[PDB]
């Protein structure tokens, strides 16, 4: 959230987007369609995953310890027994749970930022041929067919071969 | 005409609900839970060996308690007590008994080894009724109530050395008999004092004579003592009566041995982590199972969920 | 401050702004105005009051505990209960220290995301009729009276109205 | 000419410094404090129940010196002792006094049911001008000093069995008396051994004749022991001089009860956490009043201010 | 890399930027230089040393503790005082592994950061002088001599002197 | 033609690997070590006050064996005990030696105070070939063996006030001899019974003849006892036979003093941290080198290496 794109100037997911997280819609003179950027998906995936690396199947082994249930009252060593864990589940309770609130956090605004990324890569790309329509999609102000998208959703987008009829697209009366 | 080409993500129709530092409640695309809070309900006997204690405490397999000949010389990672184990031979007493079950615990064996102890001038042996094995009286398998010879008890001023390498441990016990009777019957004069000492240690014990209230019908008592030999150093026993006399002595190692209360059922199944209530998985970094773990688990905690965000946010349509 | 917005572009905050945490002021032919922006400010204020949320009001109760002065010498025992006491003091204080430092750190970023996200919308907004002059403010290159800022402020300006006007004032000589 | 719309967001003329991760001084627009320092200087009677200890310790109170008898059968959720208490009855000492205090404090109640114990054979209900109530010699109520009747002293074997479905909690004594004549006087004979005994448990006390430094005036001393019994379970005292006998028995319960020391006030308010120094509110999460608390508390720390910022940095024209 | 900036949209860094952390380098009429940008690079040098302040030559003076290290066995005392410090050095251990876990990630952001406001702060001096080429370079449609690039660097760049040879360079056919 | 304005960032040939949240393996330009993992060897004599055992531990330097004459009265804010240190006086054991190691070592001082007892009716000053002083018989330094006068030992009722304004440690003793023989040539009578007192405290201790094995060629033992007398209070010593008496007292003080087991040499340097490796600095936060410290240390955690980023992420050309 703290970049802006998701749950922000992105109105809302697409439930038909399966084949990946982060990706491009188009209309253009030959139809509407859809496709998922692998990049930006893997990104975000590798910091998940990163994350799950250290924090799952990393336990810790303890073996004898200290008593922690009792049968019969006794003062003063139980009291300090019990103390010690209640002391210990307590910190570990507390560590549990800002780990979870700060990673979960951190998620959702690195997931922001990869969405952000895409959109500004793709910004810089278009040049002076298209302009932001502040919902995540960009007006095309030239003739831009399937090979056209394709080339920008694979980086080899030539902006110099468009700019003149863009250019008097834009800036007619 | 031109185009339009839009930047979007994901959303999926069936989100999570998961806690961050600014909300409590944000919905997400997928989680992962970080907390184990279930067991099957059984104790996995791979791969820690797991000795079930049955009817046997750790202390009446150590003493020999005639339901624990069994659990001669066998060692364990995780001995496991039950809570109907009872005693059935002569009631006793541990003064720090919680430091006793520890230490033999820790070491993880009840490996032990006789030793030929100078008794001139007594009689060895003694049974009980109170202590039957196979229909005879019988009395603890690793421990020597001695009683007068020819109504006759001379001091015992015996010795052990210990020119092993590794320490001894050696279990000791006094009697209490019931009445003044009872004393004169075993030991053939008043009650006197022991001491058992080596070079580095000495402990005193009184004789006291006294009803306490009938266990099985014995109103008499024994008391239960320890003292570790270290190499080089000797064994001193010195009484005039109502020892209750090592046989040999236990090895003391160290390593990863520990003991568990437990009712769950051992299972053949193959988990690092043990609970009361059962193994458990130990893929998750924290659990709500249970205080009491051994083995590789994950750390106990107050919380019975904690869900770990592993997509964006999730903006449905 | 992660931003770059406040105690960055922006050069200074608004004393007189208090009605909202973030908002805008105006030149027009009619005159120079204030307005707050509702909506960036209950964003912030919301995420703050998250936080609040999480730490005031959520005592622990504990009873029965260990003793913690003793008027007598004793050695051993008393060296261990004085040592645990000791020992969760340090880790309490470690964690109450470092949760305020990184909350802190958070807040100042969250609250500049926020100024951030509202220029960035509005510089999408504007389309080709202004332009972003580094500090903040844009130079609207058309007339722009009262109701055209509030159709600003309110998201309902229609750039295609001004946009001939606006394209002979930028792309003049 | 066209227009000017600038972003923009507040500032104020008084901001406060915080810390943060980067910089240990920043200013923002507004904070919190997050570590409660102060309390009004009183301990509220509510929600908790409250027993001022006044001139009587916990154990005072349990054993009956006659300046606690009001305290007789009460409750507490805190008892709180005051540092001008002090005893006024026959000199005693606990071994073990800081184990009673904490399982009786923990237990949180006073209730004392009589019970009659036979004591056939000696006098009953000694008193001492050590111990006065009301002009006359007296001694702790909820003990039974034993002595001679017409010189002779018979050998106690009394039993007590607990038929109830709670724990018992017996308290005891033996006398050590100032000098060999003492000794006589009192008990007739020689001093012996005491045996206070269950199923489970023994315990064996040697009175030591001697003088000991004037308490009050008073060269002899009572030594307080304790005893659990456990339902099916039965109390042997056997006995044969010095025996500072029970009168019945305390009920032990579990619960949330503690004990505190502290000379703050009591007073007629509403506050959930209670420390020595008085109450304090419990909105924060962090207190550096005292390390010691009871109820819901903040946690204590040694910082005095921990700001937290709830506004933006403070930028000011 | 949340902001986008280094190892993002700028390919790599400059090992032979060897006086600063941020600049420029240009090609114009005269050569191809670089120079440092210093406010740029002790932002984050002070962000950089905050961190340090706060971890460094900061210890905590203790005394009469317990001990720790044993010669003979004793059972549960002896148990307590080992599970107290266990407990103990896995609490610290735990709090060292996230503190530079999450300090160390900070820091490769807040250093983005400072990358991406430099970019930010350059691409809204140009005006409509120049255009973003996506890879952290701006081509400037205006011959742009030494000092020129100078004025740029220090802020003292005046737009308006060029923008009407730089519209007319770019919005040509 | 125009021209072109790159922006960028340094790059080094050289980079480090560090941590993250999201990469266990992340190159930055640079990095500090937070984890002090090497010592010299030596511990710095300064700023602390040292003092080196040698061949002494701290409760023989107490007690006075011959071999620690040279440490009387001296002070400390470290002692530091030597794992060769030995023991060459009469054989003795300490109930509770850890305590009374504990409370003398964090006192820091073995200042002392002789006071005029009156012993009148026996021999003071008792001597053996097991405690050799100068080729001479002798003693601990710091307790009085008191023997028969003219095959008499009256009882004694000793006393000593307190009329400080501090209190005072008093360290004593009871000689376990190893015959009845011995007993009757030392104090011509059988064995009785010590008890030393307070208006607060009462110690009694029973002497146990018996043969231990034999140190130094001594098979008799004395136990040693200590007693802290408060101010206005007084010290009651009553024996008739097998009393190691006190010369008088220790003060005793609180501070920041302490004890520490290591074999490393003391070196001429400063520093504030000490462990049993060597003094470690102080600059870095944690340290993998002792658990053990004293002083302003770093604190210890398990890792051996913790990278600190002091730099953004390297991206080399
Ligand atoms: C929501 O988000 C979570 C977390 O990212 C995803 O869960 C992961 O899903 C993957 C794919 O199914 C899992 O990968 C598989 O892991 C198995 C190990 O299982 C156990 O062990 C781990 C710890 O050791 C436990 O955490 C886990 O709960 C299990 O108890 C492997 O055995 C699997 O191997 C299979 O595929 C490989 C491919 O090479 C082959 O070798 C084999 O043929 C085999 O069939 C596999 O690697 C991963 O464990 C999950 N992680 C967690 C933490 O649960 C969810 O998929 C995701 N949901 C959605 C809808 O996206
Ligand atoms: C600087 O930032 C802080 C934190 O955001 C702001 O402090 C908050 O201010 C609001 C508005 O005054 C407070 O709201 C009020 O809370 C009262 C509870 O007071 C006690 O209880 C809490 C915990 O239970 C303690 O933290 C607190 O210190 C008090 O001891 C309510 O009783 C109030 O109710 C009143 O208004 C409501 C409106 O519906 C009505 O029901 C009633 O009529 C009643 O009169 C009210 O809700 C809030 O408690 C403050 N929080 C904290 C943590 O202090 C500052 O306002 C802000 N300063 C500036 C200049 O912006
Ligand atoms: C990689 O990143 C690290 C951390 O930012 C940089 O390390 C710092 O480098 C500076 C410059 O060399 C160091 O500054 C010097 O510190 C000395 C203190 O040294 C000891 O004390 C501290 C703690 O008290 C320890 O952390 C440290 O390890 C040492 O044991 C001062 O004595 C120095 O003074 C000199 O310069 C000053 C300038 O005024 C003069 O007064 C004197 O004449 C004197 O000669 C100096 O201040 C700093 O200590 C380093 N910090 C750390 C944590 O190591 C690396 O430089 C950096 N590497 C690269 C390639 O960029
Ligand atoms: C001191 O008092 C106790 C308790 O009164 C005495 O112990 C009791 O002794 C009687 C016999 O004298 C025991 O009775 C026996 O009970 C069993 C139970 O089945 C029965 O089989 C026998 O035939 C007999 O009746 C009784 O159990 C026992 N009670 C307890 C609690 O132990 C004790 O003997 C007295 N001591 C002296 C020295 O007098
Ligand atoms: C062993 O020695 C102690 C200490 O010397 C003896 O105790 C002391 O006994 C005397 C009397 O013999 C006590 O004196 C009394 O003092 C009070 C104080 O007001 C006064 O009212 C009486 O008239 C009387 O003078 C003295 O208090 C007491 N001291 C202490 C410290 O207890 C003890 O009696 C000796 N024991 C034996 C068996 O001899
Ligand atoms: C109880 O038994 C112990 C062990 O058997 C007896 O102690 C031993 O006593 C003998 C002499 O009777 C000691 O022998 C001496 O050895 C030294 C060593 O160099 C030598 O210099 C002497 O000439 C003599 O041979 C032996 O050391 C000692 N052993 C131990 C382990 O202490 C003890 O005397 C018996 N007690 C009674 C009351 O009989
Ligand atoms: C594992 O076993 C423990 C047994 O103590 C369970 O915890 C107890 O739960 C009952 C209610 O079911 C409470 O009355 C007890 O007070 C609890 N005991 C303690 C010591 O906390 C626990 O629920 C079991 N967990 C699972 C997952 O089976
Ligand atoms: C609450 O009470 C404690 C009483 O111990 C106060 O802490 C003591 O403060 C004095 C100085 O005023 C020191 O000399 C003592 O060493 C402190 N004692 C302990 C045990 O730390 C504390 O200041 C009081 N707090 C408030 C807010 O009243
Ligand atoms: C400091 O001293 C301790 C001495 O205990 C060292 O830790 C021991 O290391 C050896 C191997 O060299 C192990 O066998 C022991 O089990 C360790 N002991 C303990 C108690 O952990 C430690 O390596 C020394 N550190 C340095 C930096 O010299
Ligand atoms: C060694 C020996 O002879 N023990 C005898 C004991 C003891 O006299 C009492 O148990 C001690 O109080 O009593 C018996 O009746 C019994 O228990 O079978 C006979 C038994 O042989
Ligand atoms: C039960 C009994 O008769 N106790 C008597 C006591 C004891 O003899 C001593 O206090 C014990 O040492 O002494 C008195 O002088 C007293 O204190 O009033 C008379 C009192 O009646
Ligand atoms: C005070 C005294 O006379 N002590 C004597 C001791 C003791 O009799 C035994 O050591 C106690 O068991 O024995 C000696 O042979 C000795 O050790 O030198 C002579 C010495 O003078
Ligand atoms: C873009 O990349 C894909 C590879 O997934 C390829 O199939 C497609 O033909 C490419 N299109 C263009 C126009 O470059
Ligand atoms: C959503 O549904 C799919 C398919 O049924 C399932 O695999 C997945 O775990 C679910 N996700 C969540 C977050 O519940
Ligand atoms: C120890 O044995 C010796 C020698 O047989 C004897 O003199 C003494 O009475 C015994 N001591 C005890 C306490 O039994
Ligand atoms: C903008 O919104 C406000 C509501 O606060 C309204 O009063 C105003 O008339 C609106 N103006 C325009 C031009 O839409
Ligand atoms: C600033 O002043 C106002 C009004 O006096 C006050 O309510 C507020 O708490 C003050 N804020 C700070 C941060 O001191
Ligand atoms: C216990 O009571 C019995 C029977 O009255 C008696 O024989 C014995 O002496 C008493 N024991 C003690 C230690 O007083
Ligand atoms: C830019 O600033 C530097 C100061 O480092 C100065 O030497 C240079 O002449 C300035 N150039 C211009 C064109 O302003
Ligand atoms: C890189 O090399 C320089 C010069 O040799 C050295 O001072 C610096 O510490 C090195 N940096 C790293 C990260 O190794
Ligand atoms: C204490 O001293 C007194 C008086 O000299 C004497 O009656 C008594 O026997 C002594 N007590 C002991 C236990 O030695």
């Amino acid at each position: 959230g703290i970049f802006g794109a998701i749950a922000g100037f992105i109105e809302n997911g697409w439930e038909g987007m399966v084949d990946g997280w982060y990706g491009f819609r188009h209309q253009n003179s030959e139809g509407i369609g859809q496709a998922a950027d692998l990049k930006s998906t893997q990104a975000a995936i590798d910091q998940i995953n990163g994350k799950l690396n250290r924090l799952i199947g990393k336990t810790n082994e303890k073996f004898h310890q200290i008593e922690k249930e009792f049968s019969e009252v006794e003062g003063r060593i139980q009291d300090l027994e019990k103390y010690v864990e209640d002391t210990k589940i307590d910190l570990w309770s507390y560590n549990a749970e800002l780990l979870v609130a700060l990673e979960n956090q951190h998620t959702i605004d690195l997931t922001d930022s990869e969405m952000n990324k895409l959109f500004e890569k793709t910004k810089k790309q278009l040049r002076e041929n298209a302009e932001d329509m502040g919902n995540g999609c960009f007006k095309i102000y030239h003739k831009c067919d399937n090979a056209c998208i394709g080339s920008i959703r694979n980086g080899t987008y030539d902006h110099d071969v468009y700019r003149d009829e863009a250019l008097n697209n834009r800036f007619q009366i | 005409p031109g185009a339009t080409l839009c930047l979007g993500h994901h959303a999926v129709p069936n989100g999570t609900i998961v806690k961050t530092i600014t909300n409590d409640q944000i919905e997400v695309t997928n989680a992962t839970e970080l907390v184990q809070s279930s067991s099957t309900g059984e104790i996995c006997d791979s791969p820690h060996q797991i000795l079930d204690g049955e009817n046997c405490t750790l202390i009446d397999a150590l003493l020999g308690d005639p339901q624990c000949d069994g659990f001669q010389n066998k060692k364990w990672d995780l001995f496991v007590e039950r809570s109907k184990a009872y005693s059935n031979c002569y009631p006793y007493d541990v003064p720090d008994y919680a430091s006793l079950r520890s230490l033999v615990a820790s070491s993880g064996t009840l490996e032990f080894n006789n030793e030929s102890f100078n008794w001139t001038g007594v009689t060895q042996n003694g049974t009980s009724s109170a202590c039957i094995r196979r229909s005879n009286n019988s009395f603890f398998s690793r421990l020597n109530w001695l009683t007068h010879l020819k109504f006759k008890y001379p001091a015992l001023n015996v010795t052990m050395p210990n020119n092993e390498k590794f320490d001894k441990l050696y279990i000791w016990g006094v009697h209490h008999p019931g009445t003044d009777n009872d004393q004169i019957f075993l030991y053939a004069q008043a009650s006197g004092r022991i001491t058992v000492s080596t070079k580095r240690s000495q402990q005193t014990v009184i004789p006291n004579i006294g009803s306490r209230p009938r266990v099985r019908n014995i109103p008499s008592r024994i008391s239960i003592y320890w003292t570790i030999v270290k190499p080089g150093d000797i064994l001193l026993i010195n009484s005039t009566g109502n020892l209750i006399a090592p046989r040999g002595y236990f090895k003391i190692r160290s390593g990863k041995s520990s003991i568990m209360r437990s009712d769950a059922p051992i299972g053949k199944c193959n988990s690092e982590c043990i609970t009361p209530n059962g193994s458990i998985p130990n893929d998750k970094p924290f659990q709500n199972v249970n205080r009491i773990t051994y083995g590789a688990c994950p750390r106990y905690v107050k919380q019975n969920t904690l869900k770990l965000a592993t997509g964006m946010r999730n903006v449905p349509e």
